[PDB]
């Protein structure tokens, strides 16, 4: 039986090498647009993909289950898959026989008539003012503007409009377009030929290197005012090289650039005030464009078509490209289509092919390791929004995230992937998480349709709706399933090799299908369903992600200890009370979500690698527990509850916390009273970046001593409720380097009967660098707070003002960037005649400010 | 057949008779009525000193009676439950109850007994425990009313956390144990609000504490309300069958308090405020659709009512409130619950009129047999009762709004109760 072991080891190593080679080939193939592949390579690539799936499964089985029967099965599968690989190779070799270029579809749009653009005037004039901006604009240094957004939004159209409008007030200008994979010689020759068609008429035939072309451009632009537009920049090196030709200084010249990428725009412009962000049209403008495109002369929509029109316009989203293409589709110049045909289109040609080809540029440009992470978005329903933590943990579980470096955490890699997807304008971010990051994301609908078609053409994902998207006609091997309409019934007797199941139905029939037959699973996601108990979760042996959130589960089988591979375990909103003991024996576990009302077993110190722990109970617990807490060393998020926890042992807890070197966020929730932990001389962890005490009824005393800017060099969030605030407490907050967000409560003002005291700031300038929001709830003063001009980035101020102090000046010209102020007045001490006086006074003080912020007196 | 509603406008003439009748008969003395809201039913002339020493005698008799039962329950017990321990508890109970002592000693011993009763074999065992706690805090209330204890110390006693976590537990559990079967047989248990618990003479003392906090610290009063509603949901007075969004969790009260101190948070909400307001709008929508089930609408009403009564203005959204016009609906349902509770009180009082009902119909130790209000029909009673029920229904029929979307929750309970009452009043009036 020894030789069995050795043979199996050898076979597995061979499979690993073969997998590397296959992935290299597939990544190489998947770059070519579909119009340049031939059928042979496409078919062969599909078959290679299937073989890759099978070999991955075999390798994983060996890694998990390692006896006689297992080794025998593994050897059988090994032999079979090797045979199939050889056969496919011969097949390809048998029928191999060796035996122009199209133009960019976006080129025709430059010759569209100008009387067909609907709502440009406003944006056009705003951009023109952003360019000139004054009377002596012809004497200021060179300036660069940039425009960003997603495809089809109308960037080059706006640039063309402004250029044609104001080109008269310059000496020379050009309008050049850079593509995805550019040749720098061609770009420089284009600039030269655009500057003077007569002198450099034959410049496209010259053969010099880039240095001499750059020298020519520099010599021609000497002592001239120029306006130059550069279009469709796709990465950084291109701009880094082209920037050399505009190195000299020339008073009065202007540059414009347009792009889809945000970092490129940050690299072009100097200040973040020189960035224009395109935004979609409003509803009325979109509707007029629609009507003008289809009902062109009548401009009268019949009534029966109103509501389908409105739903279609909502699906378009205000993007002119989609509006135009769908309007041409429904126009059918011969005849307007019928209402039922409109419905059919809504539920579900040259212009359509062009739009698809245009939008796919951003997909064909991604790095190879980001393409699966994008297709994975086709699992979720249409219009809802997606939590990012869910996405990141599922990506890690599926195996899309990996690296070879020794000192890297997969969580931050996944976060980087998400931020990169947002950077390329393919995802709309929404909200702010409770750990300082994005909360959720949204996807445009046409993009969603493109993604669904792409992922369906490769058996990446199979969706189950009843009206559309039924079971594939001829497919025996399905890997990832997504149940959205519970009306259907499922066979699930041929789906031996599943990998991931997800149910989106509130329906009872959703829990009907049997799961214990998918002997190889990695992702089980039943969030929201009404399943009641799962005893079959053991015997799965392959899981990585177990998501049970918002389900009616009362208790877990005491066999989860068998799942030696289990990254995530999500239990929130369930009815569980006490976790089974065997949970201690899950050595690989990186994330544990739980409610504070659940009892944890004793030996929690064994769970190293824990990177996220949510809502510890910390009640009815002895000391060895709080000492074990000090062993989880690589832990980046923590949340406590202090509910029944006895505040006599806080010192051990603070030592255990100070033991965690890597850490970003921290919460402490306390019902009432004085917080008896985190005493002075604590030495917080160095990398801390976010701190919060959301209690609002449990105070600190004067202030923690460890808030000095040396101990907490990094901090971008703070939320504290003190007992009594001093005047030289805000000073210590001025000392903090970053402190983007801040919120302080004065406990004595509300709960006790103390009165609002005016704090005074002194002895310094630039007190609050990078403070965009401040909420001094309980204590307020506008002028004396900010002397000389400090915090030149604030945008929202919250302060309190007694009506007694009607007779201090409310001048808002210390602070340039003000945009919003929320005030509340205390009127019992002073009479109403002083009250309305102070009201009108601060109103005028807000009106004088040039930015003209908004007020609220409350 | 449905008996038609009485249609009378309230007269000071019969007001006099009904008023002295309520002021004379025992159970209606310590309770107040909705009819106090009427224009002219004035002239109460009541003094609380006599009612107070009456309560003293009642408490003495009830503690003595339960002690009597405790000895014999220790005599023959099915698995010894250390009943002499509860006996020592009632021993120190009577001790503290009889003597005058210094305020500090009373504080110490009250806290000791209360904190050690804090920490399942028999059911009436637990009933005895609950009655011990209730009698202890009743002693507290009487002692405060006896001017032997200041206000400062009373607050320092009640405002500390553990006492707050006990008041609600007792206030809900005792009411359940005492009135649940009566409410079920009467068929009104589906309309039982924690808001109107302290309107029975059995729970007047609680009310005192309540206004005391409204005296001094409104924050703690609102906290006590938010606590008692959660405790009521927990012990199954109102089953929702899945989960409560915002009542059992500690981090929800923090958000509510934060909003209550600086309201502008509602305009610029955080995430927890966001999903709070989303759940509120969802429950509102559920409450304002007529062919949803009754239990869901009642549960939604109870939750929204508690939120609005303790944290004012959070449930309000200006525009849609007028198109829905649900505010007056809320007031109508509240009025219905109050009047239904009073009708149940009257129905329970009727049992005192039975020739053979020595057994109390209110609950364990509700009334000591030393008083045991008798069967003696008096001159006024036979007229005053029917007049009072007719006046109740007449006063109610006016303020209720009439629309079938809202008719489902306020009209038919009143109609069914009027039917049951008009059917059973005579048969009891004969014999
Ligand atoms: N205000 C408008 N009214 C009517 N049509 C418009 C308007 N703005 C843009 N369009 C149409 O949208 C189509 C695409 O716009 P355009 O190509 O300028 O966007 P883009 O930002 O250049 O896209 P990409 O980023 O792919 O280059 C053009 O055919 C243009 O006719």
């Amino acid at each position: 039986t020894i030789t069995l072991e050795k043979k199996v080891r050898k076979g597995i190593e061979s499979l690993i090498t073969e997998l590397k080679l296959m992935q290299a080939v597939l990544s190489k193939v998947s770059k070519v647009p579909a119009d340049q592949l031939d059928e042979g390579v496409k078919i062969w690539a599909g078959n290679v993909k299937e073989l890759s799936y099978q070999m991955e499964d075999i390798v994983d089985a060996f890694m998990v289950r390692v006896n006689g029967k297992d080794l025998h099965r593994i050897s059988a599968a090994l032999e079979e898959v090797v045979l199939q690989a050889k056969q496919l190779a011969e097949l390809r070799q048998r029928y191999e026989q060796e035996m122009q270029t199209s133009v960019d579809p976006r080129m025709m749009a430059l010759y569209t008539d100008v009387t067909e653009l609907v709502g440009i005037e406003e944006t056009r004039d705003k951009l023109i003012n952003m360019l000139t901006e004054g009377d002596d604009w012809s004497k200021h240094p060179l300036k660069t503007i940039s425009i960003v957004g997603f495809g089809g939004l109308g960037k080059t159209t706006l640039a063309k409009a402004a250029y044609d409008k104001i080109k008269v007030q310059f000496d020379c200008g050009a309008f050049v377009s850079v593509s995805r994979n550019p040749e720098m010689k061609k770009v420089l020759k284009d600039i030269l030929y655009g500057l003077d068609k007569v002198k450099y008429e034959n410049i496209h035939n010259a053969a010099r290197d880039e240095k001499y072309l750059i020298d020519d451009i520099i010599e021609f632009l000497n002592d001239k005012r120029y306006l130059i537009v550069i279009d469709d920049i796709w990465n950084e090196k291109a701009w880094e090289l082209i920037k050399c030709a505009f190195s000299k200084k020339s008073p009065g010249s202007r540059l414009i650039t347009t792009t889809r990428n945000v970092s490129v725009s940050e690299a072009c412009c100097s200040s973040e005030d020189d960035i224009y962000r395109m935004e979609p049209l409003s509803n009325d403008v979109s509707r007029t464009l629609f009507c003008k495109r289809i009902f062109s002369q009548e401009e009268g929509c019949p009534q029966e078509l109103l509501k389908v029109s409105e739903e279609i316009l909502k699906k378009c989203g205000g993007v002119p490209l989609a509006i135009i293409t769908i309007a041409s589709l429904l126009a059918n110049k011969g005849h307007i289509k019928a209402k039922d045909e409109w419905y059919a289109l809504l539920s579900s040609n040259r212009s359509l092919e062009q739009m698809k080809k245009i939008l796919l540029f951003s997909y064909y440009d991604l790095p190879s390791y980001l393409k699966p992470c994008l297709l994975y978005l086709s699992i979720f329903p249409e219009d809802r929004e997606i939590r990012r933590a869910r996405l990141v943990w599922r990506w890690i579980s599926e195996g899309f995230v990996y690296s070879e470096k020794q000192d890297i955490s997969l969580y931050e890699l996944g976060d980087s992937y998400f931020n990169e997807l947002v950077n390329r304008s393919m995802i709309q971010p929404i909200g702010i998480d409770d750990e300082g990051k994005v909360k959720a994301c949204r996807v445009h609908d046409m993009v969603l349709d493109l993604i669904c078609s792409l992922s369906s053409e490769e058996n990446f994902v199979t969706i189950l709706d009843d009206p559309r998207r039924k079971m594939p006609n001829s497919e025996s091997k399905v890997r990832r399933l997504s149940i959205q309409n519970s009306k259907i019934d499922v066979d699930t007797t041929r789906m031996e090799h599943m990998r991931s199941v997800t149910v989106f139905s509130d329906n009872v029939v959703g829990k009907v299908l049997d799961i214990s037959r998918f002997k190889v699973l990695r992702v089980l996601d039943l969030e929201g369903c009404h399943v009641s108990d799962v005893g079959y979760v053991g015997n799965l042996l392959h899981l990585r992600y177990l998501g049970l959130k918002g389900t009616h589960v009362k208790d877990l089988p005491m066999e989860v200890g068998k799942l030696q591979f289990l990254l995530t375990l999500d239990l929130r909103g369930t009815k569980i009370e006490v976790l089974p003991w065997s949970v201690v024996q899950l050595r690989r576990l990186m994330c544990l979500y739980v409610d504070y009302g659940m009892k944890l077993p004793s030996g929690i110190g064994n769970l190293t690698f824990l990177e996220v722990l949510d809502d510890l109970g910390l009640s009815d617990v002895d000391l060895d527990f709080v000492k074990e807490l000090g062993r989880l060393t690589k832990l980046r998020v923590l949340r406590l509850d202090f509910h029944g926890f006895d505040q006599s042992m806080g010192k051990a807890l603070e030592e255990s916390i100070s033991n965690m070197y890597k850490l970003d966020s921290l919460d402490v929730f306390v019902n009432r009273g004085l917080i008896n932990c985190l005493s002075e001389h604590w030495v917080p962890p160095p990398r801390l970046c976010r701190l919060a005490f959301p209690s609002k009824r449990s105070w600190f005393k004067t202030l923690p001593s460890w808030i000095n800017p040396s101990s907490l060099p990094l901090l971008s969030y703070l939320d504290i409720t003190l007992f009594e605030v001093r005047s030289e407490d805000i000073q210590l907050l001025g000392t903090l380097p970053a402190l983007v967000y801040l919120e302080i409560w004065n406990y004595s003002v509300f709960e006790e009967a103390h009165e609002v005291e005016a704090p005074v700031l002194s002895s310094g300038a630039a007190l609050f660098p990078c403070a965009t929001e401040c909420r001094f709830i309980g204590i307020g003063a506008v002028p004396s707070m900010f002397p000389q001009g400090a915090a030149p980035r604030l945008k929202r101020l919250w302060f309190t003002f007694p009506a007694k102090w009607s007779s201090i000046g409310l001048g808002m010209r210390h602070l340039p960037s003000l945009q919003r102020v929320v005030v509340d007045v205390i009127s019992e001490g002073a009479s109403r005649e002083e009250a309305d006086e102070a009201e009108a006074a601060l109103r005028a003080a807000a009106e004088d400010h040039p930015n003209r912020p908004i007020l609220d007196i409350w | 057949v449905n008996f038609p509603f009485p249609k009378k406008m309230i007269t000071e003439s019969n007001s006099k008779d009904i008023r002295e009748y309520l002021a004379s008969t025992f159970p209606f003395e310590q309770q107040s009525t909705i009819l106090d809201s009427v224009k002219s039913i004035a002239k109460v002339q009541i003094d609380d000193r006599k009612a107070f020493d009456l309560q003293l005698k009642f408490r003495q008799e009830n503690l003595a009676e339960l002690k009597d039962q405790i000895i014999l329950s220790l005599g023959a017990n099915n698995g010894n439950q250390n009943w002499q321990k509860l006996l020592d508890y009632t021993n120190k109970l009577d001790e503290l109850s009889n003597t005058k002592i210094s305020p500090e000693e009373f504080i110490e011993e009250i806290q000791k007994v209360l904190y050690k009763v804090k920490l399942s074999t028999s059911k009436l065992y637990s009933q005895f425990n609950l009655s011990i706690q209730d009698f202890a805090l009743q002693i507290i209330h009487s002692k405060y009313k006896s001017n032997q204890i200041s206000q400062n110390d009373l607050l320092k006693l009640i405002t500390e956390d553990e006492m707050l976590k006990i008041l609600a537990k007792t206030k809900v559990l005792t009411y359940k144990m005492k009135y649940f079967d009566s409410a079920s047989k009467m068929g009104i248990n589906k309309y039982i609000s924690t808001e109107m618990m302290d309107l029975d003479w059995q729970f007047s003392h609680y009310k005192t504490f309540n206004d005391a906090l409204k005296k001094n610290k409104a924050s703690d009063s609102s906290y006590l309300g938010w606590l008692t509603h959660g405790y009521s949901i927990k012990y199954g007075l109102s089953p929702n069958n899945e989960r409560s969004m915002f009542f059992q969790d500690g981090r929800k009260y923090a958000e509510l308090y934060a909003f209550s101190k600086s309201p502008h948070r509602k305009i610029i909400p955080g995430e927890h405020l966001k999903d709070l307001l989303a759940k509120i709008n969802k429950s509102k929508g559920i409450f304002l659709d007529q062919n949803a089930l009754l239990d869901k609408r009642i549960y939604a009403f109870h939750e929204l009512n508690t939120l609005e009564t303790h944290f004012p203005g959070i449930t309000s959204s200006f525009t849609d409130d007028l198109k829905s016009n649900y505010r007056k609906k809320m007031e109508s349902v509240s009025l219905t619950c109050q009047v239904l509770q009073e009708i149940g009180n009257i129905h329970r009082f009727i049992e005192s009129k039975v020739p053979y009902h020595s057994s109390t119909e209110y609950g364990l130790f509700s009334i000591p047999k030393i008083f045991s209000i008798p069967i003696d029909y008096k001159h006024g009673e036979k007229e005053n009762l029917v007049s009072y029920v007719d006046f109740l229904y007449s006063t109610a029929h006016e303020r209720i709004l009439q629309d079938n979307s809202i008719n489902q929750l306020c009209l038919d309970p009143l109609q069914e109760s009027l039917n049951r009452i008009k059917s059973n009043i005579p048969v009891f009036f004969n014999l």
